[PDB]
């Protein structure tokens, strides 16, 4: 027989396999797909990498403290720089693509903790001082994690993101965040966490540099704990796989 | 070319309606739609999930 | 602690006796502050009557 | 709305027996609640949500 | 119409209906029926006005100004945009795109203003509106030419009764009207940031074709959307926070909710 | 159509129609050719004008409230009672519980008011009514952002044309609008009590959109019923006395009725 | 879906009507209900009394 | 697929749950039922409160000590004053009902002990006093438990019940308490026990205040046991259900 803790995900040369999982969250129902003839705008052919571009990329690892407001991510701008994705956005016009997104921490049986994983459309974020407009410097990270804070960010005359927690930098409430595609990791029940996203934007195809289709969240709602013995670098990591990416409008390599 | 459809009546007749403009943004609003399908957010996971069944197992 | 993720957390420890209370609140799901935010409450303001059965899920 | 011809009642938690720890494990725990509603719910008279406001156009 | 509840008895098995998980991201579909006894109930009630086409169409006040007859401000502009008034925009918001016919109508009075003038006997006004889609020309002056409006929508109404009101089509170069945008407008990921970059809707002008009386005459506009034929997708949590701009998303860190005194205190 | 006599003639029987005991709360069904010779009369009459919508679906005046385009009174606020007009309020409570659709028609009147101020050429106005269920926001001066009607209903009205008239369905929690109360509102049997306990109807407010001249103006709003669709039930006896309040049953003890001069006196 | 009913005249014709709103609170009040039933309140006894008998026997 | 430790119990408005439980005992094979017709003897009709009556009932608190004898609970006697139950026999003459015993105990992994749990039918109880016959303050106190002894209970001239443990009060060998319906709690396996004892009598009803049909006897024939560091508080809870609860004979309210 088979248990559904079990789960073996394999995606180009990538296979994931976690022993401790609950089940596969998909997206609104929806597995992702190409773009049908009946829905297509652009005229030209498309280049479909398959293999090449939709793989488990692997990012850099976090790490879980006892006083972590959370962490962010801009999906389309995390890989911007990662392997023939990268390459294949840099050196077109429009793409699209859906998403695999696996969070794993692992740790014993004397932790405890909660975290709550949520893949977010269109998450646009707001500037401390109500003047501006936040910077892509601080709103984008490439090749690291954005954190949150606990307090809220001071105003004046700059561009930095109101990234207090219990506001989500988007200005709601923290705990409404169930509304969109999500997985909880409890340290004394889940491993890891998977998200199956589609492709979601009001246009059949988007420039990937000039707009973030999804953003993915990470935060305790339960802080991390343990006593004194145990292990107390706990690290959360993020895998991203892109699903049925396809790229229209060939043209010189840059973004300006 | 009348329409005839029925009233929003209580529970333990019908209405007349016709169109006079050729742009079909100028009808009146689509008030009885009653129709719901909440499977997209409340349950939106790749394996079914019995009620009465250990979630884990 | 309404300015903080401490808002959302149930405190449970062990106790030296027993049938202690842990919370309490009123089935109030418009109007109590603890119902009055909530994705449920939130549609709920829009409107002056309700009716049904609610869940509570604790984790 | 708060109306006591239409008082709902009181939901309260206690505990049963104890929670119960070994040695080198916290014995401070939290618990989480998330609340929804049934199949049978139902909503009436739409109205103006207390919440919101302004004083002047936004720009 | 809502679900009938089943009548149930006691049971005594290996099921467990309330016992679940909630780490799965799923939320259980349990009946109250499930921890208790039932009796067999026939419900009525219907699911009616939580239709987002009963929930949105209303007219709502989405701004409102004001001109003279005489004097330095002749006329009025208005780049359309939802985003001023709190009501509408709050509600538009629960969702992350939406696509709907809009119903437009105006509300337009007059006051006169206190002045020493005398022998005032004053003519019928009559007001006239435009609609200015975005790269026509724009009215520099009361009495310019642009006001010919050969080819630009346009309403003449005289002051005394019923109140203008047009149809207008879903107008968007895309696919649903986006109520969030989380980019630029320029490929160098820098300039204006936010939903400004896809708010092109037009400018609408307003003036009195005559001056009718010799002593000042103020008119306000006030300029009511309604939308019909509504879709939304992927809903979003509510605001919470008080708006603050209406070009982006800017807000003050408020607190999750208002407080009690105590965790078992059945008090606000 | 009423009963037709039926013609009898000259009787000898031990059948005794007239004796009868009115000890068994009965009420005697004889008829006039139980006492009497008659005649065959073919009756023709209708009970047409004593059905309960004929007597109920006549629009009354429940109450009327003063406002101005200047000073302090800006706006008139009335919570929703019936029960400040004598003349609807004593129809109704011929019956325990009634259940009926509403149709509401407003007279709204302007007058001048004395004052010195010279040059005074008006404009039309225009009002705003606007209905608040209960639970919403209020406006707590004239030119707050409540006045915006997102979601509450509301009816601008141009005056100099027929009175704005609307349909309001029968809206109650409970399966009838009860007419008494004998409890209270609180489980310990104090507090408020009676019919004012079920009494949570919404609030209507008024208001002028535009001042219109430069010199005093008061408007007066004239509010009027009209049941529709009547269900009743358990006729009650009539009220007798002179109401007091609008909350209560209270009154002065009166008179069974008025007099005259001797038990056999055909004078009043 | 036009109703035609007749009008009330007198003793010793037909009128049209059309519903314009989808709500069943619009219509017009319902005039024509000529039904009573007085048992309820003048005879709500258990046992029948037949009228040309003695009520007590 | 279903495993056989989960397992609910739904009566009345009281929903039990566990998930480390053994199977259900079901009395001497038999499911309590109502009085038949042709076993009856009182001839008016009796009424059955069913779900008012026919609930699950928390009692108090008992603690697990390092040295505790066991405890005792006269069934009919300890509910005689809780909800509608005790009204119903408190304005009746004659009652006949089942039970539901649930005993709850959990404790960690590091924790040890075993409680034998036993519904005993007419468990006449024994003196210290050869000469008379105990108290009824003495055999059954409501509202709370009776506590055992670990030695004899000493002599004289008072109406003191013979709590010794190895006999039982019964004045029996303890070990051969399990030919009556009975279940183990052991703190490695075991979480909980459940009993569904039906009406045992020589008669078809019974007045329910001067006699008591059943017994609950908790006796921790292993004693519990931890190591410095782990809770040292470990609670006991019993919850009784009655079922199929029939009443017969109105009077006046009291019992003398
Ligand atoms: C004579 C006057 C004609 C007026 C024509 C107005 C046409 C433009 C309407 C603008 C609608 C804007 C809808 C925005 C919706 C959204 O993005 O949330
Ligand atoms: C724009 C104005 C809309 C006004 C809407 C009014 C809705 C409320 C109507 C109240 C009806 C009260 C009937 C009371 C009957 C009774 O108890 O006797």
């Amino acid at each position: 027989g088979y248990s559904d803790r079990a789960r073996s995900i394999t995606l180009g040369n990538s296979t994931i396999t976690t022993q401790e999982c609950a089940n596969v969250v998909v997206g609104y129902g929806v597995w992702p797909d190409y773009l049908k003839d009946s829905e297509a705008t652009a005229e030209d052919q498309p280049t479909q990498p398959d293999v090449a571009t939709c793989r488990f990329y692997t990012l850099d690892s976090v790490q879980w403290q006892k006083t972590s407001p959370g962490w962010w991510w801009k999906l389309p701008d995390a890989l911007s720089n990662l392997g023939l994705f990268g390459q294949n956005m840099q050196y077109h016009y429009l793409g699209r693509t859906g998403y695999t997104v696996h969070v794993q921490c692992n740790a014993s049986k004397f932790h405890q903790g909660c975290l709550l994983v949520v893949c977010v459309p269109e998450a646009e974020m707001g500037c401390a001082t109500l003047d501006n407009t936040p910077s892509s410097a601080e709103l984008l990270g490439g090749d690291s994690a954005k954190e949150f804070a606990d307090k809220p960010v001071a105003s004046g005359s700059n561009k930095l993101v109101q990234r207090v927690v219990y506001n989500a930098g988007m200005g709601v409430g923290v705990g409404n965040l169930t509304i969109f595609p999500h997985q909880w990791i409890n340290l004394r029940t889940n491993n890891s966490a998977t998200i199956v996203m589609p492709y979601t934007n009001s246009v059949p195809m988007d420039n990937m540099f000039r707009h973030n289709n999804v953003t993915l969240m990470v935060i305790p709602f339960v802080p991390l704990d343990y006593c004194p013995g145990s292990t107390t670098y706990v690290p959360i990591t993020v895998t991203i796989a892109p699903m049925c990416a396809e790229y229209n409008g060939l043209r010189l390599a840059g973004h300006q | 070319g009348a329409q005839v459809s029925t009233q929003k009546t209580g529970a333990h007749i019908h209405y007349t309606n016709i169109n006079y403009y050729k742009d079909a943004a100028s009808n009146s609003a689509n008030r009885q739609d009653f129709t719901q399908d909440p499977g997209k957010f409340t349950e939106p996971v790749k394996d079914i999930m019995i009620k009465s069944l250990p979630a884990l197992n | 602690k309404v300015n903080s993720m401490e808002a959302y957390q149930i405190p449970v420890r062990s106790n030296e006796g027993s049938g202690t209370q842990v919370f309490g609140f009123p089935l109030q799901p418009g109007y109590s502050s603890v119902f009055s935010r909530t994705l449920l409450g939130e549609i709920l303001n829009y409107y002056t009557h309700w009716s049904g059965s609610i869940k509570l899920t604790f984790m | 709305t708060s109306d006591e011809y239409t008082a709902g009642g009181f939901i309260t938690c206690w505990y049963q027996t104890n929670i119960v720890v070994p040695a080198d494990a916290q014995s401070s725990c939290y618990i989480m609640c998330f609340v929804s509603a049934c199949n049978d719910f139902s909503v009436r008279l739409l109205k103006d949500t207390p919440f919101i406001s302004q004083q002047n156009f936004f720009q | 119409r809502v679900a009938d509840t089943v009548g149930t008895g006691p049971t005594n098995s290996e099921a467990i209906p309330a016992l679940t998980a909630a780490e799965t991201g799923h939320t259980s579909q349990v009946v109250p029926g499930d921890t208790m006894q039932t009796r067999h109930v026939k419900n009525y009630h219907s699911r009616s006005e939580s239709t987002i086409e009963n929930f949105l169409c209303r007219s709502a006040c989405v701004y409102f100004t004001e001109y003279e007859n005489s004097g330095a401000k002749r006329y009025a502009e208005w780049v359309l945009t939802p985003r001023q008034a709190a009501q509408l925009r709050r509600k538009l918001e629960f969702f992350t795109y939406v696509r709907f016919d809009l119903e437009l109508t105006f509300v337009i009075t007059s006051t006169q203003q206190p002045s020493t003038t005398q022998n005032q006997d004053a003519q019928i006004l009559t007001h006239q509106i435009m609609y200015v889609p975005p790269g026509g020309p724009v009215p520099d002056k009361v009495d310019s030419y642009v006001w010919q409006t050969s080819t630009n929508p346009s309403v003449f109404w005289t002051e005394g009764n019923a109140p203008p009101r047009m149809s207008i089509p879903f107008l968007s170069i895309g696919n649903a009207y986006s109520n969030f945008y989380d980019g630029w407008s320029e490929f160098s990921r820098n300039g204006v940031y936010g939903i400004n970059t896809l708010n092109n809707m037009g400018t609408l002008y307003a003036r009195h074709v005559n001056a009718g009386s010799t002593g000042p005459i103020k008119s306000t506009i006030r300029i009511y959307f309604k939308p019909k034929h509504v879709k939304a997708w992927i809903p979003r949590p509510p605001r919470l926070c008080q708006y603050e701009k209406a070009k982006n998303v800017n807000f003050q860190p408020s607190g999750v909710t208002t407080t009690r005194q105590s965790i078992t205190t059945m008090t606000n």
